[PDB]
DNA sequence: GCAGACACTACGAGTACATA
């Protein structure tokens, strides 16, 4: 026991006592020139590694250019949309509509390959553009300028040109931008062009891919790819079972050059049949993968499917891909946007209490350490994908969508102080300084749209009485006194509307609110006209005051 | 003009109320060697008023001839921040809150310039100039960190009149250097002879019911006031005593969103409610007064024994809203917590 | 002949005129004399006189023509980085000691950086600081003035000699108040006083300042105990009465009420707090009940001080106290 | 000659005997000079502890004044050291060969936290690739904010806090070179309030010799304004003996009459909770209430209030206590 | 970047064992003539953690400081390694032992950690416990509340007592 | 002897990120 009754005979002691006064005393004291990736690659249509449909896409999408280019009018979903791109014709100046063709996808799919073997397959010439190039828009200009605007120096028999622009998610938006004015361009483009990515939703690329033949790479089929690394290994002289094959595939996730050069690495010449522990160890061919933000989402909200089933791995591995995915903002967005719309099974909300708590908690992280210059507090905000997936792990299937109402939300905030600052603007600063502008939103914009729409009858001005003519004049005043009109605008219904050159009325407006009777077309057009004859005589008045 | 500019006072005798705190303002800066000023007090107090009153009383009634000034602040970043100010011959209005988070710079910059030169004209004007900083509680702690030393040096030839809500948001050094003038809100009598007047200089009769009712609803803010009444006499010119007030859309809206709460505690209530808080956010509504608006209402939905947790729970996430940068997550975190301890009150 | 405030005009402008800090006023004569001066740092609350003694000291080492020499001012209403301390501070700290006093007085053999309101300096710009402090010191001496010591970082803290600038006490703020008062020709009465160093808390500005603003508010007659109530903010005990009488009554619609009366009426919540504060500590209460209470006073203050709304954060402590107070009834 | 310097700079250990603390390192340091293989060096520890003063010494054993500007490259936190910096004159100075005599050079990177990671990083091969031709010297006072490349590379040395038993000598030589009357207990306190800190001793007994002109317990605790610990003793006995108002009266009066700060007090009560033999709830609650109260004194706060929920944080636990018996 | 990791054979290297270190430190001891012990080999390899740089700089310092290789003489030099005792820290802090957390806190105070360091460790430690998933990661955002105070500007030993308390207390919080 | 062209470095500007 810490608390003895009787004091302390050699030791030090300090007293206690209660509110009821009893004391208590606690103690005070060329075979082996070359790569395999590259013995192995495939120069012929028939050995390529690829889906049969994209490479066939590719293939009709390349031979619909045979008509403005070789002269000969005979050559010789997603899968519905790219069917319909294929057979909806082509344009007034014999070409297809699509000019450019899109590559995207992971690596090592065989998307430069699949380029490559489809331009030399159709009679072209490949002209590469890659990322190790100046990137600068003068030479991407003159590059392309130079490769799809002039013919071949052989003459008759020479191949066309076929430009093939590798890394194009890399380049910058002035370079796109050259490469959208040379497509566009009504100096005709008479070439195809090829663009290679592996990320379709790249900011530089949003305009590209609403113009181009977009083919998205599907990983490969894992028995294709067990089946010619099996191949690849005969031909090297190596055992290998199917099922390690297999293991290696999934190990490098579907990865063609990784494959590869894990096999030319783990065979070498002292050994010739792979074992399994040396695939399943992780000292050779295990590589970061750069994981997409909707898997992440996925491996967050749903549970793996039934080892795996301790939590302290699933732990680890959510973790792990959370912090291997990148752009933490856009994660947490996309945590805050769909934990709500899951199938909770915490009918309490206790555990959406304490998702938020974590949420803010990422945020006072964040404004720390943006705010005393110490960027070791990042470490944490990584936990939050591992908190919401401790706190909302199912068994279900969630659909997930990308995070859309913060930014949103930011916009319509930026848009409103655009618009508080034009209304504020046209005051004049003897009223401007009466009141400041968050004091006028809260206070002053509704009432003053209150004021601004009396109950006015449709009369002509020459049947009024003198009351209505005051509080028309008053009316005027106080509109012109904020610098404040009504003017037409046009609508593709067909029929003519006045209203505010300041649209002031979605600063105070709100749209579950019942609706209130607005001011009628004859009494907006009387006003724009008396607000308009006002200002004439105001003019008129100060030329004859001055 | 409305009615909130055009019968505003421009002297201290012309005031309807706090006439002794205006005799006593008179008699502070009579002599010129007055201190720093912090106007504070409720909003539609009348402070701006009585400030504008005590730069009348200083300079002459060339402090009515307003012009607007647009400076160009470079920031460290070395990007361009456009900020306005009003100024007159005789003084300077800045609000620093307008550059958002920049405003130490406005601070370290744009006054420091000002309190450097001294005045053309020694005649006409006085010795010393006024700065006007409107809004000095939504002023970061690095600015009035930054202020603090341009008002002990230069003092004799440039004057500062802090306005601002609360003296809480505004730092004890700052507080230490300047007097603090109290301007509370005026009354229900003050703001119905006001009222009344107002409508008599315009030929108008006003019930003491009505006034009475306008005076009530406006929350002892003589501007709405002014406002509501300007609205009612557009609305209906025979002044009835039981005739309706228009209301502002965004305090109805929060009343709905509460209501909404109160209706149903569910996770997909509480998305619904996070579009509501959306919607009022992106109206430029301070999340204080978010706050402020669901606390005053979710409470008279609540029984006697169930207010005090929610009071507090709605003051510690407007406190750590305060702390924060994200204010949705605050929101729906208190939305979610009073879903919660309702959900439990009304299962047990 | 123009005017000039009390704050100003009644500035120290020597050592001997600096009042209630006589460790480091001893210190600094000491210096005045002819002794080694090291490095300083001074802390406390505001308006106790850390930046009007060591301009006191500069200007009485240096003097008049020496002042723009020999001494550097750099605070927060000038841009401070870490370029700033790399070029400027750094360039002013190698600068040769040359010039002498004409009048015949003693010159110190170095120059003062006064690094006034460090607070605000960022953890980089004060990391340059230090072996600027440790080679330049046979030139250059260096004063850092400050509110809050933990927000200059160890290195610097241990590099200069801290002296903590305590709070005025009521005997010698009531003697410089009233030796002001006597050179001003005004009268004011020993309650009225009184009642001045108790509302000032230690701040002498603050108090020089209330003392100026009555005397002009008064005119030049007798300043009483009623003018210094009205112009420092002081609730009226009976508001106070009436929110303890509310949180007695046990009902959150007259909580409601007299938080909105007292919101209304402009009342700063930090003096609600504390006089909250000195109604609670000296009742009739438990220990218990009074020890929550002011853990949320403490609360509440804290979350005033990082600006929160004050409406919430007063009904919350009227909530909090009137849990307590109809708790035992 | 009589030099106008403060006594944390006129008293410099400028030979490595003048240091007081660290003698397996400093030995081991010492060997390495004179058998000519000194390593690259990670000098690291709380402020105070003499590693500036260490590897200055080493400097001037190593290399004589006429050839010292030559051989050592000093850089520290007041100089720009961006990895410009390391690609230009520290590659430069480290790859080339000296100027009038031949050996090995120094590089000293004082206040190596500071430096950018990228910098840490262009470090890396400049130390590997030129060990023959020069050493470098890294000192810091954390060692969290250095790679740990930069960490194996370089051999550790932890300057730990200095024992208030080897301060003593060292004091003791500074107050008999200055002429200081100080008596025995001016010593404990000067040693008790540095806390294994060389700078803030010579500080604290500098201003008090000038403050008073002896050192005293007395003119301590007053120059520094550090509560004595009967004072702590009287306000622990005062927030665990009695009720609120009387406890509340008794430390007000005590605090304005020694002058105090919350800041020290919480500190040194902090350091009396541990001692007493509390129950492990109560000693959870203390601390947090403590840490709390701590943290509020950081801000623009009362300080009133916080003394009040300090004496609330043990009122609160004075019926639990009691009752615990 | 996945494209270059895809273009070469990535290979990962693990920590070296005791065996390892220990066969290449005879190597070097048996070409230098180092006079030593068992427990001292073992002091050197504990103190290395896995890094060969790290023992023979240990190795070199011992054998230049002293001349023989002990355990003291290698611990007179050298340090032992600090997320060992944050470890039982940690684990002290699991089952609310505050007063042994509170020990091992003070231990790591006196010997000059600097409180930034010590919630490093205290966080490396708790980033890989072998505990409950939620409790961990209450645990984690405790340390990254009191890390945003040791960064604001409060670092002393109060507030890592304190910070031991709060992890004392989550557990006893359910 | 003076106008036009060539590349030269210093400087302005835009953007990312900072943890384990
Ligand atoms: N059928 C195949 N059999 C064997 N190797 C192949 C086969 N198809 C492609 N490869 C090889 O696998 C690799 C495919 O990568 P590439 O097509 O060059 O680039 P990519 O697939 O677009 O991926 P990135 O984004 O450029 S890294 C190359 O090394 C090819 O030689
Ligand atoms: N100890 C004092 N003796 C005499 N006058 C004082 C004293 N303290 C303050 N004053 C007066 O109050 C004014 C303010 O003094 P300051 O030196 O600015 O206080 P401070 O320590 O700088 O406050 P902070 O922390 O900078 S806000 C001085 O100009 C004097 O008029
Ligand atoms: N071990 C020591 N022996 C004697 N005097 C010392 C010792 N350590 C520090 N000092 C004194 O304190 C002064 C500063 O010592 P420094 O070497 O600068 O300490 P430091 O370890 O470099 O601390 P940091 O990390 O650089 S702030 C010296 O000039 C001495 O006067
Ligand atoms: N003494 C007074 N008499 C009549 N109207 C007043 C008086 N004081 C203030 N008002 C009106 O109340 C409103 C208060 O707004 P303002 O003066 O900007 O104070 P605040 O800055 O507190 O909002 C003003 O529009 C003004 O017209
Ligand atoms: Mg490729
Ligand atoms: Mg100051
Ligand atoms: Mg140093």
């Amino acid at each position: 026991n810490p608390v003895l009754r009787r004091p302390p005979i050699l030791e030090d002691y300090v007293h206690v006592t209660s509110t009821e006064g009893v004391r208590a005393y606690l103690v005070l004291r060329a075979s082996s020139h070359c790569l395999w990736v590259d013995e192995f690659a495939p120069r012929h249509y028939t050995e390529l590694l690829s889906d049969d449909f994209t490479n066939r896409c590719l293939l009709k999408w390349l031979k619909l250019w045979d008509l403005v280019v070789f002269g000969h009018e005979r050559p010789s979903s997603h899968e519905q949309v790219l069917e319909e791109m294929l057979e909806a014709g082509l344009d007034p100046s014999q070409r297809p509509k699509q000019k450019v063709a899109l590559l995207c996808g992971p690596p090592g799919l065989g998307k430069t390959t699949l380029a490559h073997v489809i331009a030399r397959h159709a009679g072209y010439s490949v002209v590469e553009m890659n990322a190790s190039d100046d990137r600068s828009p003068e030479v991407f200009r003159t590059r392309i300028e130079a490769a799809t605007q002039m013919e071949s120096v052989l003459g008759a028999g020479g191949k066309p040109n076929c430009l093939v622009i590798d890394e194009i998610d890399g380049a910058p938006v002035a370079a796109i931008n050259v490469l959208l004015s040379i497509l566009n361009r009504k100096g005709l483009l008479m070439r195809p062009i090829i663009c290679i990515c592996n990320d379709q939703f790249a900011p530089s690329l949003r305009q590209l891919k609403q113009q181009a033949f977009l083919l998205h790479f599907p990983p490969t089929l894992p028995s294709r790819l067990v089946q010619r690394l099996q191949e690849v290994s005969l031909r090297q002289g190596m055992r290998a079972d199917p099922g390690v094959l297999a293991a290696l595939c999934e190990k490098t996730d579907n990865d063609i050059r990784a494959c590869i050069n894990t096999l030319q690495f783990l065979y070498s010449r002292g050994q010739r049949e792979l074992s399994v522990r040396d695939v399943q160890a992780t000292r050779v061919g295990l590589k970061d993968q750069r994981r997409g933000l909707f898997s992440v989402w996925q491996e967050v909200f749903q549970l793996p499917r039934a080892s795996l089933t301790s939590a302290s791995q699933r732990f680890y591995r959510v973790l792990h891909a959370a912090a291997s995915a990148g752009e933490h903002e856009k994660v947490v967005q996309g945590l805050f946007d769909n934990f709500l719309r899951l199938r909770l099974r915490d009918s309490s909300l206790g555990a959406v209490c304490v998702a938020l708590d974590w949420l803010a908690f990422d945020d006072l992280l964040a404004g720390a350490a943006h705010h005393s210059q110490s960027f070791q507090l990042l470490r944490y905000p990584p936990f939050l994908p591992v908190a919401f997936h401790v706190l909302f792990a199912s068994s279900h299937t969630p659909r997930i969508t990308f995070p859309s109402s913060q930014q949103e939300a930011q916009n319509r905030m930026s848009q409103m102080r655009n618009l508080i600052q034009t209304l504020v603007s046209g005051i004049a600063p003897a009223t401007r300084s009466r009141a400041t502008p968050q004091a006028l939103l809260l206070d002053a914009l509704c009432l003053l749209l209150d004021i601004l729409a009396p109950k006015l009858r449709p009369v002509s001005t020459q049947l009024y009485s003198t009351r209505e003519k005051q509080q028309l004049a008053s009316l005027v005043g106080t509109m012109l006194a904020y610098s404040l009109t009504y003017r037409q605008e046009r609508t593709p219904d067909g029929q003519y509307i006045y209203r505010l050159e300041p649209n002031v009325e979605e600063l105070c407006r709100f749209p579950e609110l019942p609706a209130r009777k607005p001011l009628t077309y004859q009494t907006k057009q009387l006003i724009a006209r008396e607000i308009e004859v006002e200002k004439m005589r105001r003019a008129e008045a100060s030329a004859r005051v001055e | 003009s409305l009615w909130v500019d055009k019968y505003r006072p421009c002297s201290l005798g012309r005031l309807d109320y706090h006439k002794e705190q205006a005799a006593q303002l008179r008699n502070l800066v009579q002599c010129g060697d007055f201190p720093h000023l912090l106007v504070y007090g409720p909003s539609g107090a009348g402070k701006k008023t009585r400030i504008m009153c005590i730069l009348r009383e200083l300079y002459g009634v060339g402090v009515e001839k307003l012009r607007i000034e647009h400076q160009t602040i470079t920031t460290p970043s070395k990007k361009k921040i456009e900020i306005s100010t009003i100024a007159s011959n005789y003084h300077l209005e800045v609000n620093p809150s307008d550059a958002g988070n920049s405003d130490r710079v406005v601070i370290q910059e744009m006054l420091k310039t000002v309190a450097q030169s001294q005045q053309l004209e020694t005649n006409s004007q006085r010795d010393f100039k006024v700065v006007l900083l409107t809004e000095v509680d939504k002023l970061t702690k690095d600015a009035q960190h930054a202020l603090r030393r341009t008002m002990e040096k230069y003092m004799s030839t440039c004057r500062l009149i802090l306005c601002c809500n609360s003296t809480s948001k505004v730092i004890p050094p700052i507080r230490s250097r300047c007097l603090a003038v109290r301007v509370p809100a005026p009354s229900i009598e003050d703001i119905c002879h006001v009222l009344s007047t107002v409508c008599k200089k315009e030929g108008l009769n006003l019930p003491s019911q009505l006034a009475h009712r306008l005076a009530e609803k406006s929350c002892r803010n003589l501007r709405k006031a002014l406002l509501m009444c300007e609205a009612c006499r557009v609305q209906q010119y025979p002044f009835t005593a039981d005739q309706e007030i228009p209301e502002t859309d965004w305090e109805v809206y929060l009343r709905e969103t509460a209501n909404a709460i109160v209706s149903q505690q569910t996770p997909q209530r509480l998305l619904e409610v996070r579009g509501r808080l959306y919607e009022l956010l992106t109206h430029c509504i301070p999340p204080e007064i978010i706050m402020k608006g669901l606390l005053s209402e979710l409470l008279h939905n609540c029984d006697g024994q169930l207010k005090g947790e929610v009071a507090q729970m709605a003051a510690y996430y407007e406190h750590r809203l305060q702390l924060g940068s994200k204010a949705i997550y605050h929101l729906e975190a208190f939305v979610a917590k009073f879903m919660a301890l309702y959900k439990k009150f009304m299962e047990d | 002949a123009k005017p000039v405030p009390w704050v100003e005009k009644y500035r120290p402008k020597c050592v001997d005129e600096v009042a209630f800090q006589e460790e480091v006023v001893a210190v600094l004569k000491k210096s005045l004399e002819g002794a080694d001066l090291p490095n300083l740092l001074f802390y406390g609350p505001p308006g106790t006189g850390k930046t009007s003694t060591i301009l006191a000291a500069a200007r009485e080492l240096f003097g008049p023509e020496l002042f723009r020499l020999r001494v550097l001012e750099l605070n927060a209403s000038d841009e401070r980085g870490i370029q700033v301390v790399r070029e400027k501070v750094k360039n002013f700290a190698q600068l040769t000691v040359s010039g002498s006093r004409s009048d015949g007085k003693p010159c110190p053999p170095f120059k003062i950086v006064i690094l006034d309101e460090a607070d605000s300096m960022t953890s980089a710009a004060q990391a340059a600081l230090r072996r600027t402090m440790e080679k330049e010191s046979k030139t250059t001496r260096f004063c850092l003035i400050c509110n809050y010591v933990s927000r200059i970082i160890e290195p610097l803290t241990s590099r200069c000699s801290k002296f903590r600038f305590k709070p005025l006490s009521d005997k010698i703020q009531q003697q410089r108040l009233l030796d002001i008062a006597k050179k001003e020709n005004v009268k004011i009465s020993d309650e009225g006083i009184a009642y001045l160093v108790k509302v000032s808390e230690g701040d002498l500005r603050k108090a020089i300042t209330f003392l100026q603003s009555a005397t002009r508010l008064t005119g030049g007659k007798e300043i009483t105990e009623k003018v210094i109530t009205d112009i420092a903010g002081v609730i009226p005990a009976e508001k106070i009465d009436g929110v303890f009488a509310a949180c007695q009554s046990g009902s959150f619609d007259k909580l409601e009420a007299v938080v909105k009366d007292l919101i209304d009426e402009g009342h700063a919540a930090t003096q609600l707090v504390n006089q909250l504060h000195d109604v609670v500590v000296e009742n009739n209460l438990s220990d218990k009940q009074k020890s929550i209470i002011t853990e949320k006073l403490a609360e509440v203050d804290k979350c005033l001080a990082d600006g929160a709304d004050e409406h919430l954060q007063l009904i919350s402590l009227c909530a909090t106290v009137m849990q307590q107070l109809s708790q035992n009834c | 000659k009589i030099r106008n310097l403060p006594w944390v700079e006129k008293y410099r250990p400028q030979t490595l005997n003048d240091l007081i603390s660290h003698q397996d390192i400093l030995s081991t340091i010492q060997k390495f000079i004179n058998e000519d293989r000194l390593p690259h060096l990670l000098l690291y520890g709380p402020p105070g502890t003499g590693k500036t003063s260490t590897i200055l010494a080493c400097a001037k054993q190593l290399y004589k004044d006429k050839e010292f500007g030559s051989m050592v490259l000093e850089l520290n936190a007041s100089d720009d050291r961006g990895i410009d910096i390391i690609r230009g004159p520290i590659l430069s100075f480290a790859s080339t060969r000296t100027i009038f005599k031949k050996g090995f050079k120094l590089v000293i990177l004082d206040e190596a936290d500071a430096m950018t990671q990228d910098a840490q990083n262009a470090l890396r091969r400049v130390i590997e690739k030129f060990t023959e031709n020069t050493r470098f010297c890294l000192i810091c006072n954390y060692l969290s904010k250095i790679i740990p490349a930069l960490q194996s590379r370089c051999t550790r040395f932890r300057f730990g806090p200095l024992t208030p038993e080897l301060m003593v000598p060292r004091l003791e030589h500074v107050v008999e070179e200055e002429k200081v009357d100080i008596s025995e207990d001016g010593m404990k306190a000067l040693v008790t309030l540095s806390s294994g800190d060389m700078r803030r001793a010579l500080n604290i007994l500098q201003s008090t010799n000038m403050a008073f002109g002896k050192v005293t317990e007395e003119t301590v605790y007053t120059c520094t304004g550090h509560p004595l610990k009967s004072d702590i003793a009287n306000i622990l006995d005062w927030m665990l003996n009695q009720d609120f108002t009387t406890a509340y009266r008794n430390i007000t009066e005590l605090k304005t009459l020694k002058g105090l700060a919350l800041h020290d007090i919480l500190t040194e009560i902090h350091l009396f909770v541990h001692r007493v033999d509390f129950p492990s709830s109560v000693r959870i609650h203390l601390l947090t209430k403590m840490a709390d109260i701590e943290y509020r004194l950081s801000v623009g706060t009362n300080e009133k209030i916080q003394l009040s929920s300090l004496i609330a944080a043990f009122q609160v636990t004075r019926d639990l206590i009691v009752a615990e018996a | 970047i996945e494209p270059i990791q895809s273009r070469c054979a990535v290979l990962r290297y693990t920590k070296l064992t005791d065996a390892q270190i220990l066969t290449r430190l005879m190597n070097v001891i048996e070409k230098e003539r180092v006079p030593y012990t068992d427990d001292g080999l073992e002091a050197i390899i504990f103190t290395a953690q896995g890094d060969m740089r790290q023992a023979l700089n240990n190795l070199q310092s011992t054998f230049s400081g002293f001349g023989f290789i002990n355990s003291e003489n290698v611990f007179k030099v050298c340090d032992e390694p600090h997320p060992l005792l944050v470890k039982e820290m940690i684990q002290h802090c699991v089952n609310a032992n505050i007063d042994e957390a509170y020990k091992i806190l003070a231990h790591l105070w006196h010997l000059g950690y600097s409180p930034e360091d010590i919630i490093g460790n205290i966080f490396r430690v708790c980033k890989t416990f072998q505990m409950a998933e939620y409790l961990k990661l209450e645990f984690i955002k405790e340390i990254g509340y009191t890390h945003m105070k040791i960064a604001e500007g409060v670092n002393s030993l109060l507030q890592m007592a304190g910070l031991l308390a709060r992890l004392c207390q989550k557990t006893m919080a359910p």
